[PDB]
């Protein structure tokens, strides 16, 4: 209702920080034993669909604004299979599944990166210049992915350096993904830097290219643009 | 009450399973719907607002807290289990307990990456957190080759050790039977540990190591113990004067 | 079945994952060192064998196979060991030897008695070129010499594959006497023997090596296999859990929703 | 040349390659296998292994047990059953050891324990010659 | 090979109390490394 204030009234894009719909279920849920109602099967209440639905349906783009819904998902029962998750995916189009690990890797901000992902990316509407170099990318983190998993066990030159150098690629890459932090900069230092899309799409495929490949890796750790990349990389070649 | 006159309570509250089963058990015999897994719903609230009842509170309130240490002892790692998938989405963490470890004599008993603090260390001393955060660290590793081909079945060098320094910690990790420790004597095993001082011995010696050692300290570095309550911390002389202390000691303790 | 048995597979079958994963390594590491020491060795097997070649001889007139006490590895040994005492009926005199014993088995069943060793610890610490010479020495002491021996190994081609391989075993020093080997302008039936013996060794160890690093270069295979499967089960254990899972909650919801209440 | 094949299963030092000599104690006494030499086959003997590599150089070498097979041709292979360069063999051990060896052959049982002892006695001075 | 060849001693019983006798010899830091190719994981069954 707030939201819809902001967005239809104060035009915008709204973001709704929900959290957890998983948490809303369950409240609607408890009553709905009390209230006598049939809940479901899992003993979902009965009405988790519409609950979710409308509530849904009522989040948006008007012509007005956009409520953008950015909803903290605690995973019930950590599946998804788990009705609700699983309708939430025909509401979902833009999926964050965090890697800790990633981020343990001292990586900030550090998601998983294949499930960074979104049934929206389009070769259309996010174009080409995106999908692609993504597609490229998603892969490409993949194949160095899969190179990792060979030479982890096997010590080096097990590959071939071009599986290095994409490797490499998708370090830099990977390292471009972090970016230094402005709301905790206080713990970090640096500062939260933004990327317009198309110095992100561009700076991956140079990397991706290997137009950078000639240069240091933690370049592009802790960067926003993929500028502010290319000058850490220039940086950290000294 | 305490909280509010200021104290700092601890509550443990020994078992919501037990009052779980009343409880549900009072719904059904009122008629009223449990709920979910066959068992009430806002017994969640009942206990989500028991539990919001205590806090960790404002200066206003004597800096009010109730601490509290809910406890629910498992069936069969149900946890899956209603109220603890609840009850997992309620607490700061929970303590992971493991049996394994308390028949093999281990006692603790934890699965530690089951036992969790949400919270981890704001409240830690930063002793501790000086000596621990290498500790936890050299568990890590060591957990996931811990792990790793367990047998008789040799590993790199590096891994050979962090095992036998797992293994330790794994020693220094137990804890005896109505044997409760303070920050220091923790913290010095730990440091004796950390710093690798036992790795030397084979495992089983640490725990005699570690009362001798304590009762070493306990004659002498008291000097430190006290201290390091005092300073709440290490500063590189106690680290110093550890240092010393446990590797004659242990040269002692040993030989 | 019951969430249980589920688990209970699945406990294990976790369990396996691991340590046939852990096995895959562990044998990885192994198979790993086996791969270092294979270059002077390479040479030096090569070499072993290097002039019975040039300066060329054949028989009128010590079978064995060499490869591991192993298994889980794979059937590596089996192949060897197969491809052996398949053989012997045409032997000359009949001595062989299994230096493996998972190799013993094709061929451990026909004797325990025309084997003349076996080694054991085959592999471990990885096995190496003193063994040779030790396990050459002894050996030598037998009555069957070039009843023409053939050493049978698996020849690596690639960390899983390796051939499964004979070589023969000129213990001639006698036709090898005789033919162009005088250009081998003196050389004594000593000193020949005294080489012979000597690449007794360096081939046993060599083919030793071949076919531990084909084993144990075969146990990660093997023990990648295992995992394989592992993999898929494990996934779909995964659903078969749920369903059981549900089967039950919704079940007892059932029971729940009244079918144990207002109807009870 | 003579591509040498020296080796150890410790090391191919020279591994086929085009050396002008290497002098090698076969059993009697040795010879300075020039580059290409003659079949002949001699079992070694310790001694030193010097590789007079075709190069200018020659690099010194002890060596314990083996045969050197002399081809025809080019391929001489040294194969050294202990084929081993000076570097990591120790004068001081090999004397102190000669000490011992000399000490011990008076004990030395048989023929072959003598031999041993000899052996390394020989040895012994066979890394010492160089070392 | 008459001070081993004698009665007996292998080229191998020569060649490895040579090689042995190489064992026994050598430095130290190099020392280390000898057993290693050494008859070693040696155990010697005819089973």
């Amino acid at each position: 209702t707030v939201a819809e204030y902001f967005r239809d009234q104060e035009g915008q894009d709204v973001l709704l920080f929900i959290d957890n719909i998983f948490r809303f279920t369950q409240a609607g849920s408890e009553v709905s034993a009390l209230l006598g109602r049939i809940p479901s099967a899992v003993g979902y209440q009965p009405t988790l669909a519409t609950d979710m639905g409308t509530m849904q349906e009522r989040i948006t783009t008007t012509k007005k604004g956009s409520i953008t819904s950015v909803q903290a998902i605690y995973v019930p029962a950590d599946d998804l299979t788990d009705p609700a998750p699983a309708t939430t995916f025909a509401h979902l189009d833009a999926t964050t599944v965090l890697s800790r690990a990633i981020a343990e890797l001292g990586i900030y901000p550090a998601v998983d990166p294949l499930d960074s992902t979104s049934r929206i990316m389009d070769p259309n509407i996010v174009g080409s210049e995106h999908y692609d170099v993504a597609r490229g990318v998603q892969k490409i983190l993949q194949d160095y992915k899969s190179l990792q998993d060979i030479i982890a066990i096997l010590g080096m030159d097990e590959l071939s350096e071009e599986d290095k150098l994409t490797v490499s690629r998708a370090r830099k890459i990977q390292r471009f993904l972090s970016q230094p932090f402005q709301v905790a900069e206080v713990f970090t230092g640096h500062l939260g830097k933004l990327v317009p899309l198309k110095e992100t799409i561009k700076g991956f495929q140079q990397i991706l290219a290997g137009e950078y490949d000639h240069l240091p890796e933690q370049a592009f750790y802790m960067v926003g643009p993929i500028e502010e990349a290319v000058a850490k990389a220039d940086k950290l070649a000294e | 009450y305490f909280r509010d006159n200021g104290k700092h309570a601890l509550i443990i509250y020994d078992d919501l399973s037990k009052q779980a089963v009343a409880y549900r058990q009072m719904s059904l015999l009122l008629r009223r719907p449990p709920g979910r897994e066959a068992y009430p719903g806002d017994v969640f609230y009942l206990h989500s607002r028991l539990l919001e009842r205590a806090a960790k509170m404002n200066d206003a309130f004597g800096g009010g807290s109730l601490t509290a240490l809910p406890v629910i002892e498992t069936q069969a790692g149900d946890v899956s289990a209603y109220i603890p998938t609840n009850v997992i989405s309620i607490t700061d963490g929970q303590i992971f307990l493991e049996t394994e470890l308390f028949y093999k004599g281990i006692r603790p008993a934890i699965n530690v990456g089951l036992s969790v603090s949400r919270v981890g260390s704001a409240a830690q001393t930063r002793a501790m957190k000086q000596v621990a955060g290498t500790m936890k660290l050299e568990l890590a590793q060591y957990r996931e080759v811990a792990a790793f081909a367990q047998f008789g079945s040799d590993l790199d060098a590096a891994t050979q050790q962090l095992l036998s320094r797992g293994v330790r910690l794994t020693e220094l990790l137990k804890q005896g039977q109505y044997s409760p420790m303070a920050i220091e004597e923790q913290v010095a095993v730990i440091y004796a540990g950390v710093r690798g001082y036992l790795d030397k011995l084979e495992p089983s010696k640490i725990t005699k190591f570690e009362n001798a050692f304590l009762s070493h300290v306990i004659s002498q570095h008291q000097a430190l113990l006290g201290k390091i309550r005092t300073d709440g911390k290490i500063s590189e002389e106690s680290d110093a004067k550890l240092k010393e202390i446990v590797t004659n000691f242990l040269a002692g303790f040993e030989a | 079945a019951t969430l249980k048995d589920i688990t209970r597979r699945l406990k294990s079958i976790k369990n396996i994952q691991k340590i046939t994963k852990s096995m895959k390594m562990v044998a990885a590491a192994k198979y790993a060192r086996a791969e270092r020491e294979l270059k002077p060795a390479r040479v030096y097997g090569v070499g072993s064998l290097a002039l019975y070649e040039k300066a060329d001889i054949k028989t009128p007139e010590l079978i064995i196979g060499v490869s591991s006490d192993r298994g889980l590895c794979g059937a590596i040994h089996s192949s060897v060991a197969k491809q052996m005492k398949s053989e012997a009926a045409n032997l000359k005199e009949v001595k062989i030897i299994g230096v493996g014993d998972k190799i013993r088995s094709i061929l451990h069943r026909t004797h325990s008695d025309q084997f003349l060793v076996t080694f054991k610890e085959v592999g471990r610490r990885p096995p190496t070129f003193g063994d040779a010479s030790v396990i050459a020495l002894e050996l030598l002491n037998s009555g069957y010499e070039f009843d023409e021996g053939s050493i049978i190994f698996n020849r690596f081609r690639s960390v899983i594959s390796y051939k499964t391989e004979e070589k023969p075993i000129f213990s001639l020093d006698t036709i090898s006497s005789a033919e162009s080997m005088s250009i081998y302008d003196d050389i004594d039936a000593d000193v020949l023997r005294n080489y012979q013996e000597y690449s007794l060794a360096n081939i046993i160890y060599y083919s030793l090596k071949e076919s531990t690093t084909s084993e144990q270069s075969a146990r990660m295979t093997a023990m990648d296999n295992a995992s394989k499967n592992a993999s898929e089960m494990i996934d779909k254990l995964t659903l078969t859990f749920n369903r059981t899972r549900q089967a039950v909650i919704t079940k007892e919801l059932i029971e729940i929703i009244s079918g144990a209440a207002a109807l009870d | 040349q003579m591509s040498f094949t020296f080796a150890s299963p410790t090391q191919v030092f020279f591994n086929s390659a085009n050396v002008r000599q290497v002098d090698v104690p076969t059993q009697t006494g040795a010879f300075g296998i020039l580059a290409a030499h003659v079949p002949t086959l001699q079992v070694l003997r310790p001694g030193l292994v010097v590789v007079h590599a075709e190069d200018g150089t020659t690099s010194k070498y002890f060596v314990s047990s083996g045969s050197v097979t002399v081809n025809a041709d080019s391929s001489v292979q040294l194969l050294a059953e202990e084929a081993v360069t000076l570097d990591m063999l120790d004068l001081g051990a090999a004397k102190a050891n000669l000490e011992k060896a000399q000490s011990e052959l008076l004990g030395a049982a048989d023929e072959a324990t003598r031999a041993e002892i000899q052996i390394r006695i020989e040895a012994n001075e066979a890394l010492v010659k160089a070392l | 090979v008459a001070y081993w060849r004698q009665a007996g001693l292998s080229y191998i019983r020569y060649s490895q109390i040579c090689a042995k006798a190489v064992r026994d010899a050598l430095k130290t830091e190099f020392k280390a490394n000898a057993m290693k190719t050494s008859g070693s994981t040696i155990k010697i069954v005819k089973v």
